[PDB]
RNA sequence: AGCAGAAGCAGA
């Protein structure tokens, strides 16, 4: 139809009502139907005024026409123009679009091109206008209403029905006109009558100081209020200020202070699985993904001495534990593991009973007896308990950031690369992974998201039974072998959740190397058995068992199975920092900022400290560390971090902006001080942030001088 | 030696990696329990920034309004909803004109495009407050109801399709003496309400915990009106957001590279603006109690304003939001667990009942919370909310407004001038003096500005440097280098439909993902592996040379073994995965289709498969997403 | 117990 429009349309027109259309904003392919109308409607009122003019001193036949257009011009324009002859020639100006305006009579003419009977259509508008413009309609069927006398004379009118003389039978011949949708449509509604209870409303939704809401219309229609912001500015109290204070490196004192109190207990571990400690018992294997009670059962096998195991030493025992319900516990999982029995379900005794919390919610009773009751009352809320620094953070940070002889990330093929983007980002991939794969963190992550994705299948599959879930991982070194590493075992209890946030109780067995004793601090969650000895380089070196009781629920378990995300989140931060190095050389910097060049040298990253001086690492170090951040965001993330996190940005970016010496201002410092240490109370990544933030806050103090 | 990671900001500029200081990788926060503390928590703290003003008792409804337009200027730095008319016609005076003849222009141009809408238009919306059951339903579901319902007290208004008929049968609503509506008691049953109780529950909101939001230690309750003001408040915001295209330093709609173009031309339109000699500075700004400090009669105010030389029955139709929102009642929720620990025994009070028990039985942030809500609160468990804007569902006559209040540039003549952007909720106010002390006091102008206007800037999250660097709405300027648009990545996963459409909306999410939002070349690879790699977990159709065990895999391991032209395989058939950046947004079948041999080509492209069946147009299309009618296109039990 | 954190879950 586009290509039909155009014939009987120059391009000019076309453009034009498409313009006005893109004022409307429904896609103009959708329904070209009104576009035909408001174009025919625009034709019109341009040749109404295509060779009638007018003299300087009113001659009917110079410079100036007897008609103007309004219509096809942007809105605003189009408007401007109108309120400006409106005021010009002091006559009252319509409150609907004006589509054409006389220079003779002074008036706004409107224009309508109907498909039937004019003057009922003629009679319509008239509803909607009334008396502030005069109506000019035709109609195809040789029909016509002009509300003026000498409007126009005969000339135009008679020009105009043979223009419409073609588009009443040739859209029809061309089979056209079915199609052909009316002009009132687009109009149908304009009466909107309010009811009583709603005018009601309105009167009692104005302003205070106001009658009603015609006082109101009235006033905001009639008053000029010039120079209120001033006066009111003037009388308003100086009291309120934002108290503008330049900031200096003075100002900037370390966030949190209480985590150097040594009176509060330090933060202890609550991780869901352990990090660095963990100690995986490895069995060797060429191929098969064996079920994972099968690959338990054989890697125990391995290990007999340590899996037959039935007097143990109890090290560590948490205050509100119970030390023979949890090996007893234990013993169950590794019988049940060890049978021949495919199924892994542990029978509902009582110290299964126990460790999973059967039966503790309290009983739900009807609200009227509560009401009667007096001793019901509203619990206090439990506050998260106040925390100081702890070194284990510190160590997990280390320990995990380092580089060790085994790969856990398996991920899949891509096809060939073709254009340089791919040749680009493959280059990225290859450097990134040859750097993270290598990594503790990299383990732990998989271990992770594997054990969580078993959780959740196991939970919501078996909701009715307790279940005995295998902490496995598998594993394959720089020389090919492929290893599955066992853990430890995890009990899963009834995981009947309804809500996103129901609770599942879980008991986790794992296997550690780490002596409880060297940092009791860190272990008053966890009750510690030593279950054996082994020899691993040259030293027997002692295999300890640490329990725990822990919980998840849905959103966690299925944030666990996407904690490969980590990876993105460190990938995109490096590819940021190559993009940038790029910029400042115009072409790929990957292989300078990996490798260097002989142009430009690798890039080194200040790392940490050494005997309180700072020291730097290479770029793949920094990457590391930045996936294990992201790690330990995922395995320490609540609503503290998130809270801690978007409070101290604002901290940093006036960090930054100082070292730019772009002299930032602070309005209430203090504020943004409390809002930044009421999140720091237990998580012990929040609380290690903020150390680590003390600390480069001081060396960056130290290098501004 | 101990690793610092922040030590990593000593050699890069710390918007350079400001991605590291996004703890996106865990797990959002979420709500437990009742939210009806947050929703009292937020009545309280709008009914106490507003208290100063005129108390009365509506004569419609019964309620406890507050009203704090036109109320005593504020006296301290404390939030302050005491907007004044005056002012606000002044700004909207002068941004007219600054913009002649744009305001009149947008309010033909809604008031055409309200013409032509039609009322499926409403369908388009978010979960909305069914009335009839007085819950959180789909658009669509809440449109049939209530059209339903008019149909049964004879408003066949909807039947003329035209969204004003409809609007008016809503309207006309309200007139009813008594209401029938269709209930869910389940089974479906007719029930009868008084015009009293229809007029409170169309005026009524729902109130629940904002889940997963990021950056905020503690949670905030949001509000879902009902259907019967979705109408108003959409043509109210196409009028607003007609203005705001229009408008240099409204920051939006647009989002992406034009939002990272705005910020830069902003930036150095207003280097170039500076006087010889000068120094400019940029706040960034955060605006505390937005919601709650904003009025909705300001609201009405600036729409009568907006509609001046526009018809009657438009104004009327513009002003009915603003009127239905002053008048709006707040849902306190489910209510309160209150439990007794020596019998393990929990019992819920619904909100109706929150007084039914002396509050010494309440903890005592509770009973001051309660105490302070008695007074509007009403017998039926809904509190009246007359000040506020506690949905937002405004953002953009919102937007306006701060757009309005920038457009002042200057107070007294005084020695500086300043501009900016603004968006919902944050701005950055760029200001230009000779001095850095005449800059603060410009600032210090343009903050008793806005707190004239009834906005008021957050002095503990707002900032301000020497222009060149600055933050807005996530988005990170450090002299022209903008950092991105921080945004939590997804999870690159199942999507959830059968095996192909599986793939075909896992590449186009990839794709889109990586064409709107920000992410590079290696980050998009990294995304299509994992993604595979989840796919292949998910179905079960790992790599027919790999020697993972399973049911079906078994199966796949013989075809491998079977095939020939292992080249052309589909992943769901353990087949080489093909895909990357080049060939995202080609379906896989039609890429391997060159490869793939007759032997498995003429079994997958079946006419009729015995899996695919019947089929649907939206079937095959529902996002949309491209596929192949073959062996892959199962459907559900 | 435990999860957890201004309020819940630890089946209905």
């Amino acid at each position: 139809m586009d290509t039909f429009i155009t014939r009987n349309f120059q391009t000019t027109i076309i453009q034009k009502a498409k313009n006005t259309m893109a004022e409307f904003s429904e896609d103009p392919e959708l329904q070209p139907a009104m576009l035909f109308n408001i174009c025919v409607h625009l034709e019109v009122c341009y040749v109404i005024s295509d060779m009638n003019f007018l003299d300087e001193e009113g001659k009917a036949y110079n410079l100036r026409p007897q008609y103007e257009v309004i219509e096809g011009m942007p809105r605003t324009i189009a408007w401007m123009v109108q309120r400006s002859l409106a005021q010009e020639h002091g006559i009252e100006t319509p409150k609907y679009l004006a589509d054409l305006f006389d220079y003779k009579t002074k008036r706004f003419i409107e224009v309508g091109i109907t498909k039937g009977l004019a003057d009922d259509y003629f009679w319509k508008k008239k509803e909607k206008l009334g008396n502030s413009m005069e109506l000019m309609i035709f109609s195809y069927n040789q029909d016509y209403s002009l509300s003026n006398e000498s409007s126009l004379d005969e000339e135009g009118k008679g020009r105009v029905l043979s223009r419409l003389t073609e588009l009443q039978a040739e859209l029809s011949l061309k089979n056209l006109w079915q199609v052909l949708i009316g002009e009132e449509d687009v109009e149908k509604g304009i009466d909107f009558k309010l009811g009583q209870t709603i005018s009601r409303l309105r009167d009692i939704s104005v302003p205070a100081g106001f009658s009603n809401f015609e006082g109101m219309r009235s006033y905001i229609d009639n008053i000029d209020p010039k120079g209120a912001i001033e006066r009111n500015l003037a009388r308003m109290s100086p009291l309120v200020s934002v108290t503008p204070k330049k900031l200096t490196w003075e100002d900037l004192r370390p966030i949190g202070p209480h985590i150097y109190n040594h009176e509060l207990p330090e933060v202890p571990y609550n991780a869901f699985l352990l990090m660095s400690d963990e100690l995986g018992l490895a069995n060797m294997t060429e191929g098969k993904s064996k079920k994972p009670k099968t690959l338990a059962k054989e890697c125990l096998e391995k290990y007999s001495t340590l899996r037959d195991q039935t007097d143990p030493i109890l090290i560590m025992k948490s205050e509100k534990a119970n030390e023979n319900f949890l090996w007893k516990l234990w013993r169950d999982c590794v019988n049940t593991i060890s049978n021949e029995e495919m199924s892994n379900e542990l029978q509902k005794t009582n110290y299964a009973k126990w460790a999973t919390g059967d039966g503790l919610t309290y009983q739900k009773i009807m609200k009227e007896v509560a009401i009667d009751d007096e001793t019901m009352c509203q619990e206090e809320p439990k506050i998260p308990n106040k925390c100081r620094v702890a070194a284990w953070v510190q160590t997990e940070m280390n320990l995990l950031s380092t580089l060790t002889s085994k790969r856990a990330l398996d991920l899949p093929e891509i096809g060939p690369d073709v254009a340089p983007v791919e040749h680009v980002g493959s280059e990225r991939r290859k450097y990134f992974v040859n750097e993270i794969n290598y990594c503790k963190a990299s383990t732990v992550m998989m271990k992770y998201v594997l054990f969580h994705t078993s959780l959740l299948n196991e939970s919501n599959a078996s909701m009715g039974k307790y279940k005995v879930i295998p902490i496995t991982n598998r594993v394959v070194n720089e020389k090919g072998e492929s290893f599955d590493m066992l853990y430890g075992l995890a009990v899963k209890g009834q995981s009947h959740l309804r809500g996103d946030t129901d609770v599942v109780t879980v008991v986790t067995f794992e296997f550690s190397s780490t002596d409880p004793r060297v940092d009791s601090g860190k272990w008053p969650k966890y009750t510690v058995f030593r279950i054996g000895s082994l020899f691993v380089s040259g030293r027997e070196k002692s295999v300890y068992l640490y329990c725990r009781v822990n919980g998840t629920n849905k959103i966690q378990m299925k944030w666990g199975m996407e904690a490969r995300r980590c990876l993105l989140q460190s990938m995109q931060q490096m590819e940021a920092i190559v993009e940038q190095e790029s910029s400042i050389q115009g072409y790929d910097m990957t292989k300078a900022c990996f490798k260097g060049d002989r142009v430009n040298s690798p890039k080194t990253f200040s790392i940490g400290t050494q005997e309180g001086k700072l020291v730097k690492g290479s770029f793949g170090k920094a990457l590391r560390v930045i996936f294990t951040k992201c790690l330990m965001h995922y395995v320490f993330g609540n609503a503290q971090l998130e809270g801690f996190s978007a409070e101290s940005r604002r901290l940093l970016l006036l960090i930054q902006a100082l070292k730019d010496r772009k002299g930032p201002w602070v309005f209430d410092l203090e504020g943004m001080y409390s809002g930044i240490e009421e999140c720091i109370s237990n998580n012990p990544w929040v609380i290690q942030s903020a150390y680590w933030f003390n600390e480069w806050l001081g060396f960056e103090k130290e290098g501004s001088k | 030696m101990n690793i610092n990671p922040y030590f990593l900001f000593i050699d890069v500029p710390i918007q350079a990696a400001i991605s590291t200081t996004f703890p996106y990788t865990g797990v959002p926060p979420y709500s437990h329990g009742t939210g009806t503390g947050y929703t009292i928590d937020t009545v309280i703290r709008t009914h106490e920034y507003s208290n100063k003003g005129k108390q009365y008792i509506s004569d419609v409804t019964g309620c406890t309004m507050v009203d704090p337009t036109n109320g005593p200027l504020p006296e301290d730095n404390e939030p302050s909803a005491y907007a004044q008319l005056d002012c606000v016609l002044e700004a909207l005076d002068r941004m007219d004109e600054e913009h002649p003849g744009l305001f009149q222009a947008a309010s033909q141009n809604a008031m055409e495009t309200l013409m032509v809408t039609t009322v499926d238009k409403l369908t388009q919306g978010r979960q909305t407050f069914d009335w009839t059951v007085c819950r959180n339903q789909p658009a669509a579901t809440a449109l049939n109801t209530t059209i339903t319902s008019f149909r049964l007290n004879d408003l066949n208004g909807a039947d003329k399709g035209g969204l004003i008929p409809f609007c008016q049968d809503i309207i006309d609503s309200l007139d009813r003496p008594e209401m029938t509506f269709f209930s869910v008691k389940p089974m479906k049953v007719k029930d009868k309400i008084t015009k009293v109780e229809y007029i409170k529950r169309a005026l009524s909101l729902n109130t629940m915990t904002k889940d997963a939001e990021r950056g905020k230690l503690k949670r905030r309750a949001i509000a879902t009106a009902g259907i019967q003001i979705r109408g108003f408040v959409l043509v109210v915001e196409n009028l607003a957001k007609n203005i705001c295209e229009n408008l240099e330093q409204s920051g939006l709609p647009v989002g992406g590279n034009e939002k990272k173009a705005k910020l830069s031309n902003a930036v150095a339109k207003m280097l170039s603006n500076c006087p010889p000699g000068g120094i400019s500075m940029t706040v960034t700004g955060d605006n505390t109690k937005w919601n709650e400090c904003l009025n909705p009669r300001i609201f009405l105010a600036m729409t009568e304003r907006i509609t001046r030389d526009s018809p009657i029955w438009f104004r009327d139709f513009c002003s009915i939001a603003p009127v239905l929102f002053s008048n709006k009642i707040a849902r306190l929720g489910k209510g309160f667990m209150i439990t007794s620990k020596t019998k393990r025994l929990k019992a819920q009070i619904p909100c109706p009942d929150l007084f039914s028990i002396p509050l010494e039985r309440y903890n005592e942030e509770t009973r001051a919370k309660l105490k302070k809500l008695k007074p509007f609160f009403n017998e039926e468990g809904t509190a009246s909310l007359s000040p506020g804007m506690m949905m937002g569902m405004f953002n953009m006559l919102s937007t306006v407004l701060g757009v309005a209040a920038l457009g002042i540039k200057n107070i007294g003549n005084k020695e500086y001038l300043w501009d900016g952007l603004q968006s919902s909720d944050d701005f950055a106010l760029f200001v230009n003096a000779k001095d850095e002390e005449t800059c603060m006091e410009g600032i210090n102008d343009f903050y008793r500005t806005c707190k004239l206007l009834g906005i008021n800037m957050s002095k503990k999250k707002s900032y301000c440097n020497e222009t060149g660097m600055f933050e807005f709405t996530s988005m990170f300027y450090r002299d022209g280098f903008v950092s991105n648009f921080a945004m939590e990545l997804p999870s690159f996963g199942v999507a959830g439909v059968n095996e192909s459409a599986d793939m075909a909306i896992g590449m186009t999410i990839i794709k889109n993902n990586m064409i709107n939002n920000g992410m590079g070349p290696a980050t998009a690879q990294t995304a299509i592996q994992l993604f595979i790699a989840d796919y292949r977990y998910t179905y079960k159709c790992h790599r027919g040379d790999s020697k993972v065990e399973g049911k079906r895999m078994k199966i796949i391991k013989e075809l491998w073994e079977n095939t020939k032209g292992r080249d052309g395989l589909l992943v769901a058939d353990g087949g080489p995965n093909i895909y990357n950046l080049r060939n995202l947004h080609i379906p896989e079948i039609v890429l391997k289709y060159n490869l793939m041999d007759p032997e498995y080509k003429g079994r997958l492209l079946h006419p009729q498969n015995p899996f695919v069946g019947h089929l649907s147009i939206e079937g095959i299309k529902e996002m949309d997403y491209d596929a192949v009618s073959g062996t892959h296109s199962w459907r559900t039990k």
